[PDB]
């Protein structure tokens, strides 16, 4: 036969636009296409994008940043009225703090 | 072969192994290997042929072998002191014969040559059973000894099993070949960590045979023995290559799978002994074996391969006969990996 | 129950239901020649089953229903168009051959699983053992390559060698010519294209190879045009048969048991048609194999196994 | 439809169906039971109620 | 090597000692016993589909069964699972105190006593 | 009617129904975790006159 | 966290049980509810992490990446669903299926507690996107791709399956919070260095290192578009996630071990980063562009300081949003055209000028214009290496001009001049590749707007 | 050890290199096999006279049952390798590779 | 140079190349039970004096 195997011919693409003037790529189906981006555009745009993006704007402030600033308000406060340094080297007390009694 | 005849030598086999598996005296365990040895000679060459018998001629030669030496180690275990009894084995030199003779049965490497050819040269009835049923028993002694036991030499003969199982396997286009390299390296496994654990030779042992139970009946249920014959079954029944796809992916070891998990068990049991580079050898080259089980996979279910026009003829027919276990084998075979903790009802 | 080792084990034996009158037939005969009226003709007179020729639909006349499907689905190739183009480029000619053999085999192990499961007789038309004959002629005409004879060679020698051959063989004589003036009398306008070289190779095939290989396995009864038409003279002549010379007469329980388990389970009949060997004339495409195969899982009874097609009417099928 | 018997006929096969179900209520009530006792007994041997 | 072949006073196959019965048994809703029984579906689903059947709805009866006989291993499979477990937690425990000398219990210290080096990032 | 619409578009109650159960399990999940509930030395809190756990 | 584990176990049953024809609306409306409702885990502490159970924890590394994943399923749907139209129902079916697993496999990985519990599930993500890409790829490189893709992980993987048994082994636990607290120095050992090596080169295989990064351009280009995207957007993350929760137990190793991991992520850097010059494949230019991020990551990684971490988070999240977009609108162009050399559709902005404009957006974020979140990302890496070392800005310097020439090269090439004459199939965009562009786009400017909820739990 | 049981393990030694080592007769080898199970008897006797075990007396006769039941095994796989080939050479047996 | 040859040649080259030259050699054997078994009775004397004669 000058052949190798019996296969069908590739064949060509479909045009979505061909059955469909106006066929928004998602299904050969019109209503079905029609409704596959309705439910697109409602869910991500609508709710997931803008809703989502106001409760993650107004998220309650669990890192603390307002408590740690207030803080270090009275901190500073408390501290530069009585005299004392505004910040210590050492953050723990060396009377807790016991060294090894020979260094040599 | 009449059925009444193919029952009794079945039940013959079964019964060598289980003599071997409940007796305390060494004389009734060497008998229940030569009663095993003769049934099991006849179911091999139940389907007459050529290549059958030559598969049964060398399936013979090599166990009576193997049974001489364990019968001499045995008596010269005797000889240096007047015990009967499976134990410690308080000889040296009959604890080495005794090794090598378990490991000629059980075809471990170096002799692992006999495994191959047996199960090309028979049926994929018969391979079933001789990679199944068989390694019983000698992994049964082995873990009665397993104190007395030499670690450097099972662990030799383990380590060149993992790396031959892979390395042949890599080269064949025969399934029977392929299952039985497989097999081979899978005994490796088993046998590494005897020395340490033989609750993880007895799950490796256990998850083993059910992935071979599933892969065995998958090919007996689509009638192919070489790739190209298997490269059809796609255009016959679908899901049976895909169940066949994913069978083949746990064999690998591949997580989630249940494949993984003997492995995994035994790597850690090694590293609770100091023990770190036999395991990393040991996965570096169960590789190999991963390898030819994927081209297997591409060649039958991730890939289409070109048909015949007589396939049209099959499509109008059912399969007969039917195996009910199959489903249980291929579940426990992939889906089993979270009910890992329950190894402690084997101990 | 279905027939296994448990039915052999307990009770059921073929050896007794074999009465004299088991006797599978075969009515051989060139191209257009009354041979299918005679093996209608003996079947009735012996009280045997008769067995039309397998055609390119005999598989689909016993599975679903009885009807026949469409030519793509099924056979993939044409009897009009071998005569119209038998030298045609798209392998045809040895498309219908090894498909109309495997019909065969399968119509064979159809009329022995009947006959060793209740002792009654058969009539086949023509058999695995006659089919080679159009494959010689077709070679000997150059319709096929000499590679599809080889392929037709392995599948032949791997399938027919597992059954027992037909305890006689008739055969119709009829002379070329005739048959070429009662081919022209039958008015089908694909069949006067056979030339009469065609013929001429079906018939030194059958007379010199396939009549002298039947001849050592059974004793053949050859009839002459003129002396086909007397049926009951036929079947006389039949029932006064020593046949005691060849492999049925050697035939034991075990080896009926072994028998009837491959005649039934026709997937094992039919497993090695299916030879992974890429002839063109026969090799098909992964994407046309898949298509073909998408379309024939759309039948309408098709889908699932035969007791499970709700879509043809089938009930309780979440209790079955 | 069919051109042969189909031995599985469109009523379901009774004596297997009636079977398995049977298997599968005696199962379930058996592991009930099982359960209840087992949990009865622990109690009684730790003396908790 | 076997940690628990040879302990005294075990009965060769009886799969459940007595000692067993006073450990609370798993319950009814345990997650392993879930995961049982969807293991046993799968069978069920798989078995529909091999035969060429629906597969969700070729047999009730058989997925029942399958289901059932899946989760009445797994109870006593877990069972003697934990009891397993039991036996080694209690053998561990006796073991350290019957063992004083190889288990002390030393000075506590704080981390203001202990002199850790530091390894500077930069 | 509703019997082809529910037949239909039953498929749209899985997902919805697998959130409440998450969630329930979620809250069975911290239950199990309440050995040290008003105990840590940064939390600890007397009891108000009327509640009985400081969170659930 | 089972309140988003169980929805997507539910997908599974919800797309099997689906009609035919509506697979598609089904999978996309949940999975975008799945997205909404992991949408809650970026409210996190400031001091620990949030600890659901013995088995599950949100940090904040990890709450970003989660949101990525399931607003990834979505995507990876609509872009799916063009190419496979003329495919059966049950491997459609089927497609959808190693999707869902996939995803359920991600979020499980990035917030398992245990070390071994995450290594089983970063190596459970490999079977879906192995059959992915071996299944449905068009060209025949797939089987040799997936191979690829395979070998290179496992042989980096499976020594760190040894290491982590080995570290059980010793410490007594692999919970991370315990791993963590209790944490000792590493001596100057063999032993020890191999340890590091390890427990390093399987996240190294993963990002991936250079030289060890072959199978990525194979993987990447042969795969079908949602195997594209979601390998480069999620899949290579799991290195850097690794990688960053490993190096607590590495101290004090790391100070002279990440030396050779250091020359060569800056200076493969360079030389991705010139071969994406020379290009005639365009998904093989986006895949080398993976490769020199990566890099940069690898980079911020090794140095091991506060602002190297919050570059390596913010530029991953980055990255993965950018090259997910630009695989796209490669895929686009493929399906019109029916080829993947550069050259051969050309002027595309006189034909598709919406589509120009999306190519115009994708191609500034790659090279990081101000202030995208891929600028803060690799500005706050530079700050960290110039304080490593003032000498690397040369090389990161040098690496942003490439970057700008080759992101430009692209889009000149691809969008500008003037069209083939011969081609004329190329039809207007539709809704669908409009939409897919836009929810790419949108997020990383509104990420932009708050750039803490990205920066890592160092922030 | 006395001298005969040197003896008796160097035959032992001396048959299983004997079978070992295949030359072309298939027999010959089955000979080399029947002569270990002689040795194996021998040295078992030995040991158990030697030792007075009374009830091991009757374990070498257990021996030679089984040996009689693998020279049988033997000697039926060789009659068909022989109708197969109308030779007992092992070089025939070639049909299946590694 | 570096991309398309060198590092290609080093890691997966390699290795693809050492593995299927180890697999050749491995898995040709004629299947004639004389060489192996005398392979059988190497691999039982070495036994016997490298890992036997120390215990
Ligand atoms: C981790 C978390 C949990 C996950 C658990 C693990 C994963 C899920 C469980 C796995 C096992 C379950 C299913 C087993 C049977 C499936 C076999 C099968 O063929 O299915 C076809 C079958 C369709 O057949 P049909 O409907 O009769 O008619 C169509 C024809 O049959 C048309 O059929 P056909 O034969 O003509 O079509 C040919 C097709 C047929 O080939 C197949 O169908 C392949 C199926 C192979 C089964 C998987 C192997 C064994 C399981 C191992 C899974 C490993 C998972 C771990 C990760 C590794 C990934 C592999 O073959 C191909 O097209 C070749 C494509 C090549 C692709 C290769 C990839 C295959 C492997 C993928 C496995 C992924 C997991 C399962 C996917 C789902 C399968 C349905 O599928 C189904 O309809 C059943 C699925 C849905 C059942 C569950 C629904 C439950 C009820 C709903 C309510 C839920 C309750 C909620 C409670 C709360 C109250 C509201
Ligand atoms: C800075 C101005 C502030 C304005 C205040 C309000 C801004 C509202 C904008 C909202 C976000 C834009 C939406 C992005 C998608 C594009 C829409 C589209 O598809 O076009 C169809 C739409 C329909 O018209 P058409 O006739 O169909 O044309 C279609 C053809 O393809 C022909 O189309 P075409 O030829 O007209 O080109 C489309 C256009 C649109 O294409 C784009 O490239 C726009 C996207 C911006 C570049 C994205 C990557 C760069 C990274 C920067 C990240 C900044 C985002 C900040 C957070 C925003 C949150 C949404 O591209 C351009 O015209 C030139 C692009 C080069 C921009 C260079 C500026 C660099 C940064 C400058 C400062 C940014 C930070 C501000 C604060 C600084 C400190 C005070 O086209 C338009 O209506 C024109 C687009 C409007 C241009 C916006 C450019 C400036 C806005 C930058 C970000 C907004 C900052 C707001 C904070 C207040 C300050
Ligand atoms: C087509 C035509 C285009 C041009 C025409 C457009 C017309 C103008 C519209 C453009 C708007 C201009 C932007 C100017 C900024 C104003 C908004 C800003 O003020 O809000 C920010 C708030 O923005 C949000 O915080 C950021 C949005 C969150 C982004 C998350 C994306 C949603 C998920 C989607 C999928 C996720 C994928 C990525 C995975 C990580 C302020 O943050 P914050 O300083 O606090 O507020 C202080 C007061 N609070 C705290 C009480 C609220
Ligand atoms: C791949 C999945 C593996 C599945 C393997 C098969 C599963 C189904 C087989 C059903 C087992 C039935 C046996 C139970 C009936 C009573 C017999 C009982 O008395 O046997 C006891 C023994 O109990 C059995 O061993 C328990 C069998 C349970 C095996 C399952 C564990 C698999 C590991 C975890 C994988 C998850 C499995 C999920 C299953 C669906 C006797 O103990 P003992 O005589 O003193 O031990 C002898 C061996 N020693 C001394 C050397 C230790
Ligand atoms: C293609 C891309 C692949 C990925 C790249 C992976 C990178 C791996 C590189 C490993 C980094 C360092 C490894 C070891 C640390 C030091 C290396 C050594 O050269 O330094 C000196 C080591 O001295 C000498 O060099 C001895 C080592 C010589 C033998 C090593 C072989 C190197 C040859 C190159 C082979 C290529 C390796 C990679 C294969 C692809 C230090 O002196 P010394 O204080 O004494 O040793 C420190 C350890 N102590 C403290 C326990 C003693
Ligand atoms: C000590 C033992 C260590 C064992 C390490 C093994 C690594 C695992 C990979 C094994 C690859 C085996 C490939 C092989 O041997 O065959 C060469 C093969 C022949 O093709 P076939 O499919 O067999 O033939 C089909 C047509 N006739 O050639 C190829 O093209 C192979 C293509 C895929 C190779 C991919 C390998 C990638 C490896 C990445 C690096 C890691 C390798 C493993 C060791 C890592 C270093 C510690
Ligand atoms: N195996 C075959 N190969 C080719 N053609 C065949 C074969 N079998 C039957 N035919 C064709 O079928 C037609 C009639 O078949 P035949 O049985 O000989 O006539 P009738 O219908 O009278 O029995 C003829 O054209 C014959 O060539």
């Amino acid at each position: 036969p000058t052949i190798r195997l019996q296969e069908d011919p590739d064949p060509e693409d479909e045009n979505l636009y061909e059955k469909n003037p106006d066929s928004h790529g998602y299904d050969k189906d019109p209503i079905v296409d029609l409704w596959n981006m309705r439910v697109v555009f409602f869910f991500g745009f609508s709710i997931v994008l803008v809703l989502g993006s106001t409760f993650v704007a107004y998220l309650p402030d669990y890192r603390m940043q307002e408590w740690a600033r207030r803080e270090a308000e009275r901190l500073v406060k408390y501290r530069e009225a009585n005299g004392l340094p505004l910040m210590e080297s050492n953050c723990f007390d060396p009377n807790k703090i016991q060294l090894p009694e020979d260094e040599d | 072969m009449n059925p009444i005849i193919y029952t009794t030598l079945i039940m013959t086999v079964m019964s060598g192994t289980m003599l071997v598996m409940i007796s305390s005296h060494w004389l009734l365990i060497w008998i229940g290997f030569e009663m095993n040895l003769l049934a099991m000679i006849p179911v091999l060459m139940k389907n007459f042929n050529p290549r059958a018998t030559e598969a049964a001629t060398k399936y013979f030669l090599t166990q009576a072998t193997a049974s001489m030496m364990l019968m001499m180690a045995i008596i010269i275990n005797l000889l240096y002191s007047g015990q009967w009894t499976i134990t410690k084995m308080f000889n040296p030199v009959a604890m080495t014969m005794m090794t090598m003779a378990l490991a000629m049965k059980l075809g471990l490497s170096p002799f692992h040559f006999w495994v191959p050819e047996v199960t090309q040269g028979i049926s994929l009835q018969a391979g079933l059973l001789l990679l199944t049923w068989q390694k019983l028993a000698p992994l049964s002694v082995l873990c009665q000894i397993s104190q007395s036991i030499n670690p450097n030499l099972m662990l030799t003969m383990a380590m060149l099993s993992i790396l031959i199982g892979g390395w042949g396997g890599l080269n064949q286009t025969q399934l029977r070949k392929i299952m039985a390299y497989s097999s081979i390296a899978h005994m490796g496994w088993m046998t590494a960590v005897l020395p340490y654990n033989t609750t993880m030779t007895i799950l490796n042992l256990l998850i083993y045979i059910t992935m071979t139970l599933a892969m065995f009946m998958l090919l007996i249920h689509s009638s192919a023995t070489t790739t190209l014959s298997l490269s059809h079954t796609w255009n016959k029944m679908p899901v049976i290559t895909s169940l066949m796809m994913v069978t083949l992916l746990s064999m690998g070891g591949l997580p989630p799978l249940s494949g993984f998990m003997p492995k995994w068990m035994i790597i850690q049991e090694m590293t609770k002994n100091e023990s770190i580079i036999m395991p990393t050898l040991m996965a570096m080259t169960a590789l190999l074996n991963l390898y030819f089980y994927m081209r297997l996979a591409y060649s039958s279910s991730l890939t289409m391969f070109p048909s015949t026009n007589n396939m049209k003829m099959k499509w109008q027919f059912e399969h007969t006969k039917q195996m009910k276990l199959l489903p249980t084998m291929i579940v426990l075979s992939t889906l089993v990996l979270p009910m890992t903790p329950a190894l402690s009802s084997l101990n | 129950l279905q027939y296994g080792p448990l039915a052999f084990v307990l009770g059921e034996r073929t050896t007794r239901k074999l009465t004299e009158t088991s006797k599978v037939i075969t009515v051989d005969g060139n191209i257009c020649s009354g041979k299918g009226r005679l093996a209608r003709e003996i079947a009735e007179k012996l009280g045997l089953r008769h067995f039309p020729e397998a055609g390119i639909h005999y598989a689909d006349s016993t599975t679903g229903d009885g009807k026949p499907l469409d030519v793509q689905l099924s056979g993939n190739c044409s009897l009009e168009k071998f005569y119209d183009d038998p030298k045609s480029n798209d392998g045809n000619s040895y498309r219908l051959q090894s498909w109309l053999y495997a019909s065969r085999l399968l119509q064979y192990a159809d009329a022995l699983e009947h006959l060793l499961s209740t002792g009654q007789g058969v009539v086949l038309e023509r058999s695995i053992y006659s089919d080679f004959v159009f494959l010689e002629a077709m070679y000997r005409q150059g319709f096929i390559r000499k590679q599809c004879v080889e392929h037709y060679n392995e599948v032949k020698k791997v399938t027919a060698c597992e059954y027992l051959p037909p305890h006689v063989v008739v055969y119709v004589d009829v002379p070329v010519p005739e048959i070429q003036s009662r081919i022209q009398k039958k008015g089908n306008p694909h069949e006067m294209k056979i030339t009469a070289a065609y013929l001429q190779d079906i018939e030194n095939a059958y007379k010199k190879t396939f009549l002298p290989e039947m001849s050592e396995k059974c004793e053949v009864l050859q009839y002459s045009a003129r002396e086909a038409e007397d049926a009951e003279k036929v079947v006389e002549d039949i029932e006064y048969l020593k046949c005691d010379k060849g492999p049925w007469p050697d035939q034991d329980d075990r080896t009926f048991h072994r028998l009837r388990m491959l005649v039934q389970n026709k997937l094992e009949v039919l497993n090695y048609t299916t030879i992974p060997v890429y002839l063109p004339e026969i090799t098909i495409g992964a994407h046309q194999s898949d298509r073909v195969f998408q379309k024939f899982t759309e039948l309408p009874g098709r889908k699932y196994s035969p007791g499970y097609n709700e879509d043809v009417g089938d009930k309780w099928i979440w209790l079955k | 439809k069919f051109y042969i018997r189909e031995p599985p006929h469109g009523s379901p096969d009774w004596l297997k169906v009636g079977l398995t179900l049977g298997t599968s209520v005696f199962l379930w009530i058996y592991l009930i039971k099982q359960h209840k006792e087992d949990v009865l007994e622990y109690k009684r041997r730790n003396g908790l109620e | 090597m076997t940690m628990m072949s040879g302990r005294p006073g075990r009965v060769p196959l009886q799969f459940l000692p007595n000692e067993a019965r006073s450990l609370p048994p798993p319950k009814l809703t345990d997650p392993r016993l879930v995961y049982m029984g969807f293991l046993g579906y799968c069978s069920g689903l798989i078995d529909n589909a091999i035969r060429r059947r629906p597969v969700v709805s070729a047999g009730l009866h058989r997925q029942l069964l399958y289901v059932t006989s899946f989760v009445f291993f797994g109870y006593y499979l877990l069972k003697r699972q934990d009891y397993m477990y039991a036996l080694r937690d209690h053998d561990m425990f006796a073991y350290v105190k019957s063992h004083p000398e190889d288990f002390p219990e030393k000075d506590k210290k704080t981390y203001g006593e202990i002199l850790e080096e530091f390894h500077p990032v930069r | 009617n509703v019997l082809q619409i529910v037949r239909d578009h039953w498929v749209h109650i899985l997902v919805p129904v697998g959130f409440v159960f998450g969630c329930y399990l979620d809250r069975r999940s911290d239950e199990k975790l309440t050995a040290f509930r008003n105990k840590s030395l940064l939390f600890k809190r007397e009891l108000r006159p009327n509640e009985e756990v400081t969170w659930k | 966290m089972l309140k988003i584990i169980i929805p997507t176990t539910m997908l599974l049953p919800m797309t099997w049980m689906s009609k035919h024809n509506m697979i598609w609306i089904n999978a996309t409306v949940h999975s975008l509810l799945i997205s909404l409702i992991s949408l809650s885990l970026l409210n996190q502490l400031g001091e620990n992490s949030l600890n659901f159970s013995l088995t599950f924890f949100s940090d904040s590394l990890s709450a970003p990446l989660l949101v990525l994943t399931t607003w990834l399923l979505p995507l990876m749907l609509m872009a799916s669903q063009s190419h496979l139209s003329k495919e059966t129902t049950t491997r459609k079916k089927l497609y959808i299926t190693m999707l869902i697993l996939l995803q359920l496999f991600l979020i499980m990985t990035f917030t398992a507690t245990e070390l071994i519990l995450f290594y089983i599930l970063f190596e459970a993500t490999l079977v879906p996107t192995l059959i992915i890409i071996t299944r449905w790829g068009n060209q025949t490189e797939r089987l040799n791709a997936g191979l690829y893709f395979l070998f290179y992980t496992l042989a980096g993987s499976l020594p760190l399956l040894v290491a982590l048994v080995y570290i059980q082994n010793t410490t007594g636990s692999l919970n991370f919070l315990i791993i963590h607290y209790w944490s000792h120095p590493l001596s100057n050992s063999w032993s020890n260095i191999f340890m590091w090596l390890a427990c390093i080169m399987a996240f190294m295989v993963k990002m991936p290192l250079y030289g060890l990064h072959l199978w990525l351009p194979k993987a990447h280009v042969e795969a079908p578009i949602a195997g594209s995207m979601v390998l480069a957007a999620v899949l290579l993350k799991l290195g850097g996630y690794g990688m960053m929760r490993i190096t607590t137990i590495l101290n004090p190793l790391t100070n002279y071990m990440a030396y050779p991991f250091l020359m060569l992520s800056m200076w493969g850097m360079i030389m991705t980063s010139s071969i994406c010059l020379r290009q005639t494949d365009l998904k093989s230019l986006i895949a080398y562009s993976s490769v020199s991020h990566m890099a940069l990551v690898i980079v911020a990684i090794m140095i091991q300081t506060p602002w190297s971490f919050m570059g390596a988070t913010a530029l991953m999240i980055a990255h993965g949003l950018t090259s997910s977009m630009l695989f796209c609108l490669a895929n686009t162009n493929y399906e019109r055209v029916h080829s993947r050399t550069m050259i051969l559709a050309r002027g595309l902005q006189t034909l598709l000028p919406l589509m120009a404009t999306w190519w115009l957006v994708a191609s500034l974020t790659n090279l990081a214009l101000p202030p995208s979140i891929n600028l803060i990302g690799e500005l706050f890496i530079i700050t960290a290496s110039f304080s490593w070392s003032n000498i690397t800005i040369i090389l990161m310097g040098m690496n942003m001009m490439i970057t700008a020439l080759y992101s430009l090269y692209m889009l000149i090439t691809t969008q500008r001049g003037k069209y083939t004459h011969h081609i004329n199939n190329i039809k207007p965009s539709f809704t669908r590749e409009n939409a897919l562009m836009a929810l790419h786009i949108l997020p990383l400017l509104l990420l932009t707007l708050n750039p803490k909820m990205i920066l890592g739990p160092l922030y | 050890m006395p001298l005969v049981y040197m003896n008796i393990i160097m035959a032992f030694a001396i048959a299983l290199a004997g079978l070992l080592m295949y030359r072309s007769h298939l027999m010959s080898s089955l000979l080399c096999l029947e002569g270990m199970m002689l040795s194996l008897f021998i040295m078992s006797t030995l040991i158990i006279l030697n030792t007075h075990f009374t009830l091991a007396n009757m374990m070498p006769i257990i021996l030679l049952v089984f040996a009689a039941c693998e020279a049988a095994l033997g000697l039926s796989l060789l009659v068909m390798v022989s109708n197969t080939y109308g030779t007992d050479y092992v070089q025939n047996l070639n049909l299946l590779q590694c | 140079l570096l991309d398309l040859i060198w590092l290609e040649t080093i890691l997966p080259k390699t290795t693809s190349f050492i593995q299927m030259k180890m697999s050749i050699m491995v898995s040709n054997q004629k299947g004639l039970i004389k060489l192996y078994f005398l392979s059988f009775l190497i691999t039982i004397m070495i036994s016997m004096t490298l890992f036997n004669y120390h215990e």
